[PDB]
């Protein structure tokens, strides 16, 4: 164990399915929904309804065996044994909480969530239907571990993440009023045209949607132990570098990008912190392709 | 930055061999960067 | 010149400038032509470059600190608390930098009509890339945007920072 092996890649342990979007009210969205079809396109409400419901899903993975391709046995089982660990230590509770805590607060209406008067989403586990949340009532800052339902999934997540199943399926759905014959904003796609350069919409299954990626952004945004977040207080995305595009300020440029972490953690073999610790299964709960040249 | 109402011009044209190097342009007006345009063009052209 | 200052909210998901030009610009604006409309608008993290970046933090200026008192900032914006935060501490400030609009040409087909009913003259294509000129300056300012309350359309403020440490105010709050 002296340099981190030539091939070392981590599937991801969250995957997220695409998200759709619908049209209902709010005295009868338990009966009834309707598409909302793409009309330079621009999506918008129609004049009858007034209320805009998102469904989607995420299947959650153990985190040992999430690996997929190492160069170096010794390597895996030193990361193996970290990892057990860490798991005998807290029990990835923190972790869980804070992803639960993201779904609970909705950060996925990213700019639809602005000017909505009320929001509440509903989420099933095995076909068991949780009290409702009224996400209204968080701010975007807090991390809150006192709401009952929300340690009830926290627990159940964070097993799943540890050892204890093989598998977990979590499914959202959303209830946002923004008014009637309102404007939505949906995701939008690549433009390597080099006419009609005007936004293309993201058309999932013909009707309006949202990437997976976009909701795995906003769902990973729990990175509170960065330097400096005492002079800003405000979560960020999870990230090697930790690089922020809202500022454009790197918190962790070379000090705490999780590069030199890692390699502190399994080759020199010294204690870290529980934040470097919390930072560091973040980033691996993520996944990537951590490799290194020759050297 | 570039000076608002000034570009930049080769003295040199480029499409008669000109250099892309630091001693081949100087900044110009408005106004004399067509004039010379106008007169490069219709000397050649 | 008591101020009251807000502060954007980052990392949540919205530019500031959405916000800046979505829900604080009109409701300053109707509490302005309310008012005697004497507040003065302040921006203390202007920062020009290449591009006029305009920052994060809102100031608002009186000369009374019973004016800023009765516009009550607290009031109202409890649906952007997430997005902005306001404090209730006002104090005068020794450096208040007033903002002037940069209003100017508007586009080709528009000015054609009304400069071809006093100028008769119909100069046509010639000289009229002067306005490729000016704006290629003022493209580089920082702006808002605004939807034309009145007469239903909307349009762009560009506003640039001016030494004129006293003087009349708009509607909207700039020199």
């Amino acid at each position: 164990l002296k340099s981190r092996p030539e091939n070392l890649s981590f599937a991801r342990c969250l995957n997220t399915t695409e998200a759709k979007f619908w049209q209902t009210d709010f005295l009868k969205r338990h009966t009834f929904k309707l598409p909302l079809l793409i009309t330079s396109q621009s999506c918008t409400l129609s004049t009858e309804c007034d209320t805009l419901r998102i469904d989607f899903g995420i299947k959650v993975l153990p985190v040992k065996e999430s690996m997929y391709s190492c160069s170096d046995y010794n390597y895996r089982t030193a990361i193996y044994q970290k990892i057990d660990e860490y798991i005998a230590e807290d029990g990835f509770l923190t972790l869980a909480k804070r992803y639960v805590n993201n779904i609970a607060n909705a950060r996925f209406l990213w700019r639809n969530r602005k000017g909505a008067e009320i929001i509440e989403t509903i989420v099933t586990i095995e076909d068991k239907e949780y009290p409702s949340f009224n996400s209204k009532s968080f701010n975007l800052d807090t991390f809150v571990e006192d709401n009952a339902t929300i340690n009830e999934i926290a627990q159940q997540i964070a097993d799943t993440f540890a050892g204890k199943r093989e598998y977990l399926n979590i499914y959202v759905t959303c209830f946002v009023k923004i008014g009637c014959a309102m404007e939505v904003y949906p995701s939008q796609e690549m433009t390597f045209d080099d006419d009609d350069k005007g936004k293309k919409l993201f058309k999932f299954e013909g009707s309006a949607g949202m990437h997976s990626q976009k909701i795995n952004n906003a769902l990973r945004t729990i990175d509170t132990w960065y330097p400096d977040y005492t002079t800003y207080e405000f979560p960020i995305p999870v990230e090697n570098y930790g690089a922020a595009r809202s500022i454009g300020i790197p918190f962790r440029p070379d000090t705490k990008s999780f590069y030199k972490l890692i390699d502190r953690m399994i080759l020199k073999n010294e204690d870290l912190p529980i934040e470097d610790k919390h930072y560091v299964m973040a980033i691996l709960i993520r996944g990537g392709m951590f490799s290194k040249k020759q050297e | 930055n570039i000076p608002v109402g000034y570009e930049v011009h080769h003295i040199v044209p480029l499409s008669q061999g000109g250099a892309d190097s630091i001693k081949n342009m100087i900044m110009l007006s408005i106004e004399h960067h067509e004039r010379v345009t106008e007169a490069h063009a219709s000397y050649f052209k | 010149m008591f101020s009251q200052i807000l502060i954007i909210k980052p990392g949540t998901g919205i530019s500031p400038n959405i916000i800046i030009s979505e829900d604080i610009f009109p409701v300053l604006h109707s509490l302005f032509v309310e008012h005697d409309k004497k507040f003065g608008i302040t921006f203390p993290a202007y920062s020009f470059d290449k591009k006029g970046h305009l920052g994060n933090i809102i100031e608002v200026l009186s000369e009374d600190k019973e004016a800023l008192a009765s516009l009550c900032l607290e009031e109202h914006l409890a649906e952007v608390t997430d997005y902005v935060k306001v404090k209730k501490e006002i104090t005068f400030t020794d450096d208040y930098v007033l903002f002037k609009r940069i209003r100017e040409e508007n586009q080709y087909e528009t000015t054609a009509r009304r400069m071809r009913k006093r100028g008769h003259t119909e100069l046509g294509r010639p000289l009229e890339m002067h306005i490729k000129k000016k704006n290629q300056q003022i493209f580089c300012h920082a702006y808002i945007k605004v939807k034309s309350a009145s007469t239903g359309q909307s349009y762009n403020i560009f506003l640039a920072p001016t030494d004129i440490k006293h003087g009349s105010f708009s509607a909207y709050g700039l020199l």
